[PDB]
RNA sequence: AUACUGCCAGCUGGGACUGAGGACUGCGACGUAAGUCAAGGAUGCUGGCAUAAUGGUUAUAUGCCGCCCGUCUUGAAACAC
RNA sequence: AUAUGUAAGAAGUCCUUGUUACUUAAUUGAACGUGGACAUUUGAAUGAAGAGCUUUUAGUGGGCCAUUUUUGGUAAGCAG
RNA sequence: CCUGAAAAUGGAUGGCGCUCAAGCGUGUUACCUAUACUCUACCGUCAGGGUUGAUAUGAUGCCCUGACGAGUAGGCAGGCG
């Protein structure tokens, strides 16, 4: 016998080889797989592991938030890169001539990036431009402002958005949730 | 790349060089293992030339070994037998004499049998049952790169490298003493002998602080 | 195991105001060394203001048998307890060592009155040589001038189950 | 792919130790010592024969 | 039928599973529960702070 | 029925002291306490504003608030299998600064003193602090203390 | 100059179990110079038998061990269902 | 005695304020700061098996027995 | 050691039997054997790694290293029909 100190045949707890069936994000990981051993660049292996991640993950990456990226100073030329979609943001009037690389772009947010004369390329374009990752500006997008989230955590004195279908007067504004009913939270 | 004899001969020589200078080392450390116990022996005759008594220093490395299976222990000596590297019976590990540590091995009295193992034990306990803790995984020393490969930031190049700074309790102890896995001991060849394992060494059981007559029970159990 | 005479020799730590302690010794049979400086605190905590902690042991030797193979008298005075109190006797039993009659002595208080090591304190183990200091009776009987006694009736050991022939037990 | 043990395989011990060779050929296993004769104090054989 | 009434058994092994582990700390606690009068002067005292600091790096 | 009203079970912990009743001595009013001073809590008997609860004597915590007669101070309480960040509104008397503390400031203040005298000539100060050691080696004299041999004393009744 | 203790990288024997693993590498040892070696895991030689002989299955015998399953229950082989 | 709180530092330490509407008789302080001086010892020991964190959900919510402490009871294979 | 010492089917130091014991107190050894310990093989799990090499070897392929393995209620996974 063994005085165990820890759980015995404990799984990593993250994820390795993405959820995911496609077999051109498996191509996608077999690459980085590949640069992730090979190259000793901290970035391959950053961008392997985002390559398993989650939609909800992956949030979405707006132009917006790109155009505010290279707004960050020396980081005007650089590759724009994201794990995911890039959305079009309507809330903008001028985009700059950047690269961005990404797993998606949406029509718009295609069509605004080469109308502003940059490029639209996919990962497997990035790494033969830059193999360890270079003059690369990782872009995550927000992750806790989805609407699953605001429901975490939810109870007395937290502020956390509760379960709720109908909202309006008589919809969980009574007894619990002001002092005029009761007590508040 | 014609690659026969040029890489080979460089990393011979480099191998070669290694070698003369732990050769040189573990000379060394023979004639101060000898130097010392002489000079012990010279000192107690020389206090009894001059009517006096010549106490010896206290013991400063102790080997414990776990003679308590894995059941039944109340918590507190159950941590320090994790803290202490432990978990089964039979392990055992070295361990530098302070008061800190004294104090863990009075909690763990009724689960171990410890003492102050001499050069003679640790050596053997190095050779037959030696191995680092590399990657967090327990691979045999059995080579010399072994060690340098793993403790030659602090100087310790070979197996005698290390048994020195485990039998001399040297600067870099912690971490050589962390870098051996715990010891992992076999029954004693010839028995415990006494009847009874779980009395004190004192009431003629086994376990607690048998000061010399560890190395008897160790090696038989090596 | 075979009980050695050993000699301790021990003292309270040196503080500042009072190096150089007081060096108290004992003559104490134990089996081996840890015994030896184990019994040699657990009395030294009955008579003096000390314990292990608070003192060193500054000597710690072995006293041979002067002659180990000349027959002596011993004189033991022993207090031990019984399930009901505390007793002090005087026992004596014929020996060449010290050793081995103390290894005698407690084989017969654990005989005679059930008394475990834990339970015995030597007091005292003397020798003697000189008869008229010899005062029990189941020791002056070796002592008479011209011994000599016969071992009737001599049970023979067989090394092998069956034998071809009924023993005989003469002498 | 085998674990060896030293103090066998004289080998595998010369392998670890080159200086298994010295000692072993000076014979440091059984050295001997010089000789003289230092003797303790009358006080110290009273103390322990002491009665 | 009477059944058992209390005992705190299991219970320290329990909270021992993956248990009592201290809260984290931050740098920069909350502000709440702090006399407001320092808040409110606090809040003062860091603004021109920034701007201080804003026209020495201008 | 049973009884737990908020000062159940303090008979003795909020007794005052034996010769100690009384007003309090006016240094315990002097006494400054900063945010992020470490304090004991030791609550006066006497004084029944602003007492802790009876599970806070002896409790240790930190400042993080400081009105005109009490500090809040942040105490951690172990609730189920996590410390929860419990603040209590102590007045002055109630609490003390810790001396632990006050002690490893001196030893901050000793350690860079001992650095800057040894990195004038560089002897490898060792600032960390050690256990206690095995003994070394020792020649204990004979000379005016020869050893007095003791022996088990009979038993006798002494009644 | 010795029934004790300690040490020897001292010596000489007698038994047992195991032989995992590469189409080519490491660390070492041994002679002063063809290289060998017990050095990152068994080979060499010699027999008998190419068949139910070994072995698998099954029946019995023998040695030792083996309460009736499901369930409720703190607790079941239960004289609990 | 045992048990128990806290501390043993990089969010730490050493300058005439740099800020404030707080505070002070007062650049007095308080809090938070800019620049300066401190990686093999980063200020006890031992260990650390990867830290930290989140979501969601099952079963359970009759317990019982050693040693030790202990209440009611003569006691109990009793009750707590 | 004996008296004190009385319960109901026949009866239990486990049984036989044991009397310088095979009883009792103690000391010293030798010896026996657990699914425990040491070492080795094989299965699985988990972990950490290697691998874009020739006109043979899908890179969830091939391979290296270490540790670990009890389980009701229950959860999950990979499979069988």
């Amino acid at each position: 016998g063994i005085d165990h100190t820890s759980k015995q045949h404990k799984r990593s707890g993250h994820r390795t080889a993405p959820k995911s069936d496609n077999v051109y994000l498996k191509l996608l990981v077999k690459l980085y797989t590949f640069l992730a051993r090979r190259t000793d660049a901290p970035f391959n292996k950053v961008v392997l592991k985002a390559l398993f991640l989650s939609k909800i993950n992956r949030p979405p990456v707006s132009v917006s938030r790109i155009a505010r990226a290279l707004k960050q100073e020396g980081a005007a030329n650089k590759t724009v890169v994201v794990v995911g979609t890039v959305t079009d943001d309507a809330r903008i009037f001028e985009f700059p001539k950047t690269t961005v690389a990404a797993l998606r772009f949406t029509a718009g947010a295609r069509a605004k990036i080469v109308k502003a004369g940059g490029e639209c390329i996919t990962l497997d374009q990035l790494a033969v431009r830059a193999p360890k990752g270079q003059n690369t500006l990782i872009l995550r997008g927000p992750r806790n402002s989805r609407e699953a989230v605001r429901h975490f955590g939810m109870g007395p004195h937290k502020g956390k958005a509760p379960r709720i279908l109908s909202t309006g007067r008589k919809f969980e504004r009574a007894r619990g949730r002001r002092r005029s009913k009761g007590f508040k939270v | 790349a014609e690659q026969v004899a040029a890489e080979r001969a460089a990393r011979k020589a480099a191998n070669k060089e290694k070698r003369a200078i732990i050769l040189e080392r573990n000379a060394a450390y023979q004639k101060e293992y000898e130097t010392a116990e002489r000079n012990i022996i010279q000192a107690k005759r020389d206090a009894k030339a001059a009517g006096s008594y010549y106490v010896e220093a206290q013991h400063k490395l102790v080997f414990v070994v776990r003679i308590k299976g894995i059941n039944k222990i109340p918590p507190k000596p159950r941590k320090v037998l994790q803290l202490l590297r432990l978990t089964r019976i039979n392990s055992g590990t070295f361990v530098k004499v302070t008061k800190a540590t004294l104090e863990l091995l009075k909690l763990i009295e009724p689960y171990v049998a410890y003492g102050y193992p001499s050069y003679s034990t640790i050596r053997q306990l190095v050779y037959k049952r030696g191995f680092g803790k590399i990657n967090k995984q327990r691979v045999p020393l059995s080579d010399n790169a072994i060690i340098e490969a793993n403790l030659g930031k602090y100087g310790i190049l070979s197996i005698d490298d290390l048994i020195h700074e485990i039998i001399t309790v040297g600067p870099h102890f912690k971490q050589a003493n962390n870098f051996l896995w715990p010891f992992k001991l076999s029954n004693p060849s010839g028995g415990w002998g006494v009847p009874r394992k779980f009395k004190h060494f004192i009431q003629g059981g086994s376990f607690g602080n048998r000061e010399e007559f560890i190395n008897k029970l160790v090696k038989s159990m090596n | 195991a075979h009980f050695k005479e050993y000699q301790v020799i021990g003292r309270r730590l040196p503080t500042e105001s009072v190096p150089e302690p007081k060096l108290f010794r004992m003559r104490i049979f134990a089996s081996n060394e840890v015994i030896a400086k184990s019994r040699y605190w657990y009395f030294l905590q009955k008579l003096h203001k000390v314990k292990k902690a608070s003192g060193e042991i500054v000597s710690i030797n072995q006293i041979n048998e002067a002659h180990p193979t000349k027959v002596k008298n011993f004189g033991v005075w022993v207090r031990y307890d019984s399930r009901s109190g505390t007793h002090n006797m005087y026992k004596e039993i014929r020996d060449v060592s010290r050793v081995a009659a103390v290894e005698t002595l407690y084989q017969d208080m654990a005989a005679r009155h059930r008394a475990r090591f834990r339970s015995i304190h030597i007091l005292k183990v003397a020798e003697i040589e000189k008869t008229a200091d010899v005062k029990r009776q189941y020791v002056k009987q070796f002592l008479t001038k011209d011994l000599k006694f016969p071992l009737p009736h001599r049970v023979q050991k067989s090394t092998k189950t069956f034998s071809y022939k009924r023993p005989s037990t003469f002498y | 792919v085998l674990k060896k043990n030293p103090l066998k395989n004289k080998q595998v011990l010369l392998r670890l130790n080159p200086y298994a060779k010295v000692f072993a050929a000076e014979k440091l296993g059984s050295k001997k010592a010089e000789k003289t004769g230092t003797k303790p104090a009358a006080v110290f054989t009273e103390t322990l024969k002491h009665d | 039928a009477k059944s058992k009434n209390h005992t705190a058994h299991n219970q320290t092994r329990k909270a021992h599973r993956n248990g009592i582990k201290k809260p984290k700390t931050y740098k920069y606690p909350s502000l709440k529960g702090v006399d407001p009068k320092f808040r409110r002067n606090h809040k003062h005292a860091l603004h021109g702070t920034a701007k201080a600091l804003a026209a020495a790096k201008k | 029925g049973k009884s737990h009203g908020y000062r159940s079970r303090t008979r003795y912990m909020f007794q005052r002291d034996f010769r100690k009743h009384g007003a309090v001595h006016l240094s315990t009013y002097l006494k400054v306490y900063k945010v992020g001073d470490i304090v004991d809590i030791k609550a006066n008997g006497s004084i029944q504003k602003g007492m802790p609860h009876k599970f806070y004597q002896g409790k240790t915590g930190v400042v993080y608030n400081v009105t005109k007669s009490s500090v809040g101070v942040i105490i951690n309480k172990m609730v189920g299998n996590r410390y929860l960040e419990k603040r209590l509104n102590l007045r002055v008397e109630h609490i003390k600064h810790s001396k632990c503390r006050q002690e490893f400031l001196e030893r901050v203040k000793a350690n860079a003193a001992k650095r800057a005298e040894a990195k004038a000539q560089g002897v490898a100060v060792q600032l960390k602090r050690q256990p206690a050691q095995p003994r070394e080696s020792r020649i204990v004299s004979t000379e005016g203390n020869v050893p007095q041999t003791l022996a088990p004393v009979p038993y006798e009744t002494f009644i």
